[PDB]
């Protein structure tokens, strides 16, 4: 079933999630100043 | 128990395998006794018995025997030819009959098929007659230990022609097509191993598994394999034509295989060694498994290859498309 | 008890029919192990089974049977690697059409050894009944063996019964001219004719064209009909064996037979009988025959195993008080018997927990030696001693699969201790003492396409024929002289109607001539001084009497009445006169070998041939079993038959090996 790759998409979140943290956090030439946004959910509501 | 064989053998040899010159002046044998003619161009021996010539398919029975006198032509008569043909037939079928019934067929030996039997073990009727009288060793202590291996290698043979419930044309166009098998050696009568054994594996398989006839599946090697080296190369056209046979043979694409072909790179495209089939169908098997591009099947090899990432990616989105198209074959 | 945990199992498919043969087999006196006693079993998606195999050929890898089905799926052409393939065929309506078996086996197998027989019927408007069959030779001549003439409708038909009816079994061994018949259907005559000369061992029997206008030819001057009134009951009021043998019979309140009278061939008819006792399961108690002896039976009354039988001239008979014999019996849960005694010295036994026998000492006669193709002298008086029958032992071992491996014995009184073993096939039942042959392989190649054995005791000669039926013989003969032959004639119903024998070579020119007929054995011993002698079924199972036409006895007289003790196994033991003294006595193992053979008077021995397992013995020592027949020294029929397919695996499997363990020898 189709349910079987649909955990491949929850990786595909936790990299996205990686990516701002680790990439993101630290190479935001936008937001460079503002911090926070410790949590996924965050940016769901400031850009996303 | 050698003695037994012996004590038929020896005697009935003398008795009545011993061809003669009257056997060769017969009413209608005019002129030159074909008795010594094929005692000069040995057919016959000088106890009388028929030189056994090998059977193949290449040839016949009468085919052989034939040829035997056509080719050099001691009486130009067709009618004396033939009928010649018809008492060296006879002698010929006694002779190897009577060693058929006089080797222990308590070996568990088909008598049908003992010719054949000798052939694999490479020796036949009439060396074995040579062995017979070189000591008639109807006694326990003439029989040379080199006589009885024979058996044993025919304990061997037995044991597994009766796992396989053998056809003599089996064996027969085994030794005639080696080249259509995978190996075609010197001594495999000894070397018996486990290739051989592989390929009698899958020979019988697809024996049994093929949608025809055995005999069509001897077309298709004849109409493939021969015709590919009728010439040195020859076979173009049957490319499609024996891919849509063993289809036929198979139920799989003809389109499928030729490109299987194309990649392992068989030129001509016809693949027409049992390993050769073996393998082909090893794919229609994964084929019966996900029915995936067996191109992209193929291609899977790579994977294992790391070093590049662009076919990985292609080869990924491959595997999804089969998990969908396939997926939804098994859920649809 | 060490029997325990020896179950049977029975384990199925999923459509439900059971796969293997399970049982838990233990030889007692090595209990370690309890053998793989299991067997495959195979059946196709009809659920008709396809194979089965004894165990020691599956690591063998080669298969043992062969089956053929139409649709509705019914067997047709069958084979096993001891039976060979075989068929029967039949109409739409299962009349039988033809008959063929004896191929070879290369597999292109020769029909030309088919020994055929097919069939023939009535037409419209009659309803298709057969009126004949005929032979055929394999490949060759069809012969008519037989007419079913239906009657039509006459008056004469009614008057008869015989309204369509077979009037006319002209057959193998001549015509039955069934010619009367009651209204309770039973036959009331019927002209049982031979053959033109029955002992000419090849005139047809065979009745080819128009009609008996031809085959007068063929069928006897011996006419010696049959003829019979009966009860409403339909039990016989009297029959007559035309020849002058003639019987009657009475019965109590209920049916049981009280008293019978039998009129030897022309004289006048006498009861059996002088006092009756029975059981209440109808089974016997306390008899007296003509014989004046007191016999009587005990046994477990839930069971009738007897415990025991007792005989004695009693007091006040006419020869007084006179104990005869006191046999005890002793037997196990099932009911095997374990040991028997008697007085006027023990045997004992043992089996398998397949109940498969392995042991069976006790005492037999000193002098008889070891057992071979023969009959020894008996003891001439009956001894009074109390020791000549010594003390033994003797044993039994088997196959795996169903058959024999050896009898092996000891006699520690004279040290005459020996071993019998049998040779036996790498891949069928085809096996034999392997003195015979002791290859295990060459063996196989001594039977026939049909399994019958390719010839006789040692190589003697023999021809088997259609209706499978050993027909000639050369029991022994000296310098292969045909005056020490047989031959025997049949009835389509394989009735041994006649034999005919020489032994007269330089010999006593009597040609072992003997008639069998209804009610009748005439042994017709012809041509010395002819010895031409009838003897009748007094029974059946049977007392038993003679009567001289000529070769008359010396101090004996004609139609002498005398019983017999057909034991607990049928088995003739003992013999006795109308005046209670033994004519003989006589015991045989399993085995079928004598025990014992003992007689009061010498030439006695000519008047006594039924004997061991009731039945009777051809010349050597074999038994006319009675279909098939009995090799004693080998212990075994000497004749196949794959009909035993119901029963078991092995063309010569005997009998569940404690025979006992069965009730009732036909003796095919």
């Amino acid at each position: 079933s189709n349910s079987i790759e649909a955990k491949l998409q929850e990786d595909l979140r936790d990299a996205l999630v990686d990516y701002y943290l680790g990439q993101i956090v630290p190479n935001s030439k936008d937001f460079t100043n503002l911090r926070s946004t410790i949590k996924n959910v965050d940016d769901l509501y400031d850009h996303l | 128990n050698m003695v037994t064989f012996f004590k038929g053998i020896a005697n009935g040899l003398s008795e009545n395998v011993c061809l003669t010159t009257d056997d060769f002046q017969r009413q209608e044998l005019e002129g030159a006794d074909w008795w010594t003619l094929l005692s000069t161009n040995q057919v016959i021996d000088d106890m009388g018995l028929v030189l056994d010539i090998h059977p193949v398919w290449g040839k016949s029975d009468e085919e052989m025997l034939m040829e035997k006198i056509q080719s050099i032509g001691v009486s130009n008569d067709n009618n004396t030819l033939s009928i010649i043909v018809q008492i060296l037939i006879q002698a010929k079928n006694a002779q190897e009959n009577l060693l058929s019934q006089t080797i222990s067929a308590e070996y568990g030996v088909e008598r049908s098929v003992v010719p054949l039997q000798l052939r694999w073990l490479g020796s036949n009727v009439y060396s074995v007659l040579n062995q017979v009288l070189n000591n008639t060793p109807t006694d326990i202590s003439s029989i040379v230990p080199k006589l009885s291996e024979l058996t044993y290698s025919l304990l061997i043979y037995t044991q597994l022609i009766n796992s396989l419930k053998l056809n003599k044309e089996f064996i027969f166009l085994r030794l005639t097509q080696p080249n259509w098998l995978g190996l075609t050696q010197p001594k495999l009568s000894t070397q018996l191993s486990l290739p051989e054994i592989y390929l009698i594996t899958c020979y019988q398989d697809w024996v049994v598994n093929a949608n025809k006839n055995e005999d069509s599946i001897h077309e298709y090697l004849e109409f493939a394999n021969i015709k590919k080296t009728e010439a040195e190369k020859t076979l173009v056209d049957n490319s499609e034509k024996c891919a849509e046979l063993l289809a036929e043979i198979l139920a799989w694409d003809a389109g499928e295989i030729l490109k299987a072909a194309s990649l392992l790179g068989l030129n001509p495209p016809q693949a027409t060694n049992v390993f050769e089939i073996d393998w082909i169908r090893r794919l229609q098997t994964l084929s019966e498994k996900t029915m995936i591009s067996t191109e992209y099947l193929w291609q899977m090899g790579d994977l294992t290859e790391n070093s590049e990432f662009s076919l990985k990616e292609g080869v990924g989105e491959a595997v999804m498309a089969a998990l969908k198209a396939q997926g939804d074959s098994d859920n649809v | 008890q060490l029997f325990s945990k020896t179950p049977s199992v029975t384990v199925f498919d999923n459509r439900g029919l059971s796969v293997r043969d399970i049982a838990y087999r233990r030889h007692p006196d090595t209990p370690k192990v309890t053998e793989e006693c299991i067997t495959y079993h195979q059946f196709d998606f009809r659920g008709f089974l396809a194979q089965s195999l004894d165990p020691r050929l599956n690591h063998k890898e080669v298969t043992n049977f062969s089956y053929l089905t139409d649709l509705n799926g019914n067997i047709i052409y069958t084979q096993s690697v001891d039976a060979g393939n075989t068929l029967v065929l039949n109409d739409t309506e299962g009349r039988s059409v033809i008959a063929m078996t004896n191929i070879s086996r290369n597999g292109k197998d020769d029909l030309s050894l088919a020994v055929t027989r097919t069939f023939q019927y009535e037409n419209a408007p009659l309803p298709g009944r057969p009126l004949s069959v005929t032979e055929q030779v394999n490949g060759e001549n069809a012969r008519i063996t037989e007419h079913f003439v239906y009657a039509g409708n006459t008056p004469q038909e009614k008057n008869l019964n015989l309204a369509g009816q077979c009037v006319s079994y002209y057959d193998a061994a001549g015509l039955i001219q069934t010619d009367s018949v009651s209204l309770t259907g039973k036959p009331l005559s019927v002209s049982r004719k031979l053959l033109k000369n029955l002992d000419d061992t090849n005139i047809l029997a065979d009745w080819q064209g128009n009609d008996t206008s031809a085959w007068n030819s063929l069928l006897a001057t011996e006419i010696y009909t049959t003829v019979t009134r009966t009860d409403a009951a339909g039990a016989v009021l009297t029959t007559i064996d035309a020849v002058g043998n003639q019987q009657r019979v009475a019965f109590d309140i209920a049916g049981q037979l009280s008293a019978s009278w039998l009129t030897l061939k022309g004289g006048q008819e006498q009861v059996i009988i002088k006092v009756l006792t029975y059981s209440a399961a109808g089974q016997k108690l306390r008899e007296e025959g003509g014989n004046g002896v007191v016999t009587t039976y005990t046994y477990e009354a839930e069971t009738q195993r007897l415990i025991g039988i007792k005989t004695e001239r009693p007091n006040g008979h006419a020869a007084g008080a006179k104990v005869l014999q006191d046999l005890r019996y002793e037997y196990d849960p099932v009911g095997n018997v374990l040991s028997i005694t008697n007085d006027a010295p023990e045997n004992a036994y043992r089996y398998d927990s397949l109940y498969q026998l392995v042991s069976a000492s006790g005492r037999e006669v000193a002098g008889a030696g070891q057992q071979g193709s023969d009959l020894p002298s008996p003891l001439v008086p009956l001894p009074s001693d109390s020791s000549v029958y010594t003390n033994y032992t003797r044993t039994y071992t088997y196959d795996s699969a169903g058959n024999l491996m050896r009898i092996r014995h000891s006699a520690p009184a004279t040290n005459n201790n020996y071993t019998l073993n049998i040779t036996v096939s790498e891949r069928s039942n085809r096996g034999v003492m392997s003195s015979l042959t002791e290859n295990p392989a060459d063996v196989d190649a001594l039977f026939t396409a049909s399994g019958s054995q390719k010839c006789l005791q040692q190589g003697q000669s023999l021809i088997w024929t259609p209706r499978g039926e050993l027909r000639t013989v050369l029991l022994v003969a000296r310098g292969e002289t045909a005056d020490d032959s047989e031959s025997y004639r049949y009835d389509g119903s394989s009735q041994r109607i006649l034999k005919i024998s020489s032994q007269q070579t330089n010999h006593s020119a009597r040609v072992q001539r003997a008639l069998y007929l209804p009610g009748l054995e005439w042994r017709t011993m012809t041509g010395a001084e002819a010895e031409n002698l009838q003897v009748i079924c007094i029974g059946e199972a049977q007392v038993r009497v003679l009567h001289w036409e000529s070769g008359k006895p010396d101090g004996i007289i004609n139609d002498q009445i005398r019983w017999s003790y057909d034991n607990l196994t049928c088995s003739s033991g003992l013999e006795v006169d109308g005046d209670g003294l033994v004519i003989s006595m006589e015991e045989y193992y399993p085995y079928g070998g004598t025990a014992v053979w003992a007689a009061r008077s010498h030439i006695e021995t000519a008047y006594k041939t039924v004997r061991y397992s009731g039945k009777e013995r051809d010349a050597t020592g074999l038994y006319y079993y009675g279909f098939r027949y009995y090799q004693p020294w080998a212990g075994r029929w000497l004749s196949a038959d794959p009909a035993g397919t119901v029963d078991g695996l092995n063309l010569y499997r005997m009998v569940r090996n404690n025979p006992l363990r069965l009730t009732d020898p036909d003796g095919m």
